[PDB]
RNA sequence: GCUGGCGACCAUAGCAAGAGUGAACCACCUGAUCCCUUCCCGAACUCAGAAGUGAAACCUCUUAGCGCUGAUGGUAGUGUGGGAUUACCCAUGUGAGAGUAAGUCAUCGCCAGCU
RNA sequence: CGGAGGAGUACGAAGGUGCGCUCAGCGUGGUCGGAAAUCACGCGUAGAGUAUAAAGGCAAAAGCGCGCUUAACUGCGAGACCCACAAGUCGAGCAGGUACGAAAGUAGGUCUUAGUGAUCCGGUGGUUCUGUAUGGAAGGGCCAUCGCUCAACGGAUAAAAGGUACUCUGGGGAUAACAGGCUGAUACCGCCCAAGAGUUCAUAUCGACGGCGGUGUUUGGCACCUCGAUGUCGGCUCAUCUC
RNA sequence: CCCCGAAAGCUAUUUAGGUAGCGCCUCGGACGAAUACCAUAGGGGGUAGAGCACUGUUUCGGCACCGAUGCAAACUCCGAAUACCUAUGAGUACUAUCCGGGAGACAGACUGCGGGUGCUAACGUCCGUAGUCAAGAGGAAAACAAUCCAGACCGCCAGCUAAGGCCCCAAAAUCAUAGUUAAGUGGGAAACGAUGUGGGAAGGCAUAGACAGCUAUAGUCGAGUCGGCCUGCGCGGAAGAUGUAACGGGGCUAAAACUAUGUGCCGAAGCUGCGGAUGUAUACUUUGUAUACGUGGUAGGGGAGCGUUCUGUAAGCCGAUGAAGGUGUGU
RNA sequence: UAUAAUGGGUCAGCGACUUAUAUUCAGUAGCGAGGUUAACCGUAUAGGGGAGCCGUAGAGAAAUCGAGUCUUAAUAGGGCG
């Protein structure tokens, strides 16, 4: 007999809108288990990480900070 | 302006955007002869399906 | 032309080494009354000030010493069609990583104070 | 029925907030005190930690302390993610009450992703609902909450183990035992290199450590043919082919 | 008779050869460009490859570090091609979407590519992806669902081609040019072995005379000689059971084999020509006339009909100058 | 599946998606903001019989309201209309 057979379910995470997109205020914009990409203008945060729109707009990725850090914005 | 493409091979087992490509094309069996404008946007579904269509200028 | 504050940018910008500045600013500095502080300590934080110093620290300059940046060409991989099956070849499109030549001791915005 | 690990919890602080602080290791010195306790100063350094497995993260630290505290609130909720259904996930913002801040503000449990169980039937606290002639009441409804290792975890009952060679029916070559088929790990046969053995001398005869094939006899692997039947281990009789 | 046309998947199930929701088919209605192909533009990635900066692992040196050197599905300082999402746009196409009636199906198979498993075994098994079969005829492969070419509305004693072929069985070149092979290699196989024969590059010695043989380095002898490297085609290694049986056969050697080049031709139910039928759409501003595009099909869905018995129409019409039934012929 | 998988020796005759009720959808006909009778009576397919049914209003568990209603302290927000 074997000891391994086990595995969890899928999480569906990921990137779910991409830059030069429009979005409404609330859309989710990545699913994501750490701060793989961090908050940036008329983006908030959630309690598990998720970014979303805080504002009708187009959205925007970009690098930036003394840190490199990914970041994805909003512009209105 | 304008070019001419016919169609020398079958489509019936080629993928599917191929087929499509044909189709947009306007190209309907083997041996059929279409004129169609010279853009950039017919000519890449014509060097898609390079393979199975002639083209002259 | 120097000094301080706040930003843009985040190594071609940093680190290291050497050098320089006290008019103003800054820094060290004097004291522990009152405000406030130490799981103890006026070391930090805070208050009251000008006897000293540019030593330390901060800034500015110089250096390719570490670091960082980095072609061209070639190679690997790869979509489509064809030919072969240790997994390669041809036509066409695409094209790294590493390495080589080479570059770098940053570049800008607002406000205020001195000469 | 592939390779590796975890869960069926914990915490009134290990939650909220304001303020504050940086780990680990090494080298020097210093009573017991040393490999390693505590003190002091320096060097390059996130290699520390994050209640717990791993991953993705963590300087405005999400790591570590102190004071005050209960937002581990109530009514909601634009808009999205995921999705057969039933479910699950994120959420700006509005109103009421509140905590910490001088204040701008932050707070709808904990860095996140596991720590779980539908419906039925009942128990408990409320309630401006209902109440079989009428007034009540019993009972029922609504809101909040309790009872399953229903772990075969979408849970057939509140409640259940075996034998049949005394057996039987409906089916399957969807699926085993025989023979056939594919394959050749195993089996058998052959070859290459050659340490050495052979009083000297690899090759008269053997031949270690390794390498390459052939056959389709063995033990096997697969499940393609046959379960509206291809019906036998050995002996007897009679054979036919290969080298 | 006409039209369209699947699936063998996901999820759950005392469920596993049943069933339910979703996915896939069909019919009616609504609505038209909201859709797709391709071209530009914007975007995230951590695979192929690569690398050692972390985690592991490896070899040799120097004094845990330092220097050279490898490896990784659960390592990453890096990092494509494709694929995926969004916006704009030309051309082409009856495209997307919504609301309802009816389903079937939830045993798949092979092949190529990326993999797990197995022995880099199996016509093995489990996924992803594409094609074919399933549900698909024709031609090629001797015969051969799943390979190659190609998608059958009907008819023709017309033509052009695809894959594949052109000496005979058997349609078309005993065609042309230049080379290679002597093994019937072609028309089964390895490590390894060998003066088989082509081609190419370089090297050593040589008419003050080289190699072999011969005469006891000297000596007659009078041109090349010696040893490796790369590469084309061949040889051995090569033993099985019914009968040649490993080109389909005959047969094939300046080929009818192999390599390269060029002219022709044969070759399908593909394309074209002529005749006919049918579906849909667009116009004729009734039509039943023109044009364009369609007509392989299992489970299924939709549409249109032929015949049989009985009732009315029918106290009608046909019938001994012969009904029904049976048996031939013609149309 | 030519299959060496099933069934049929042959011919003639018979042999398998029906009937009743309810319901939903489509076509067609009458009437139309209305439509329609059932049992039953009836020299009887006529004519009577309006009890009942469907449509014309929704929200809420319900009392209740009603083009609104439920939730709520809320006239905010939101769900069904």
């Amino acid at each position: 007999s074997t000891k391994n057979g086990r595995d969890s379910n899928p999480k569906m995470l990921g990137v779910k809108v991409y830059g030069g997109q429009t979005v409404t205020a609330g859309n989710i914009i990545v699913r994501q288990r750490g701060t793989e990409f961090h908050a940036g203008a008329n983006v908030g945060m959630g309690r598990d990480h998720t970014l979303f729109a805080t504002a009708d707009g187009v959205v925007k990725f970009e690098v930036k900070g003394q840190f490199g850090r990914r970041y994805v914005k909003v512009e209105t | 302006k304008t070019i001419k493409v016919t169609q020398t091979k079958s489509s019936s087992h080629r993928l599917k955007n191929h087929k499509l490509c044909l189709q947009g094309l306007g190209l309907r069996r083997i041996g059929h002869t279409v004129e169609v404008q010279d853009t950039p946007s017919n000519r890449g579904m014509i060097n898609k399906v390079y393979y199975m269509v002639s083209v002259e200028e």
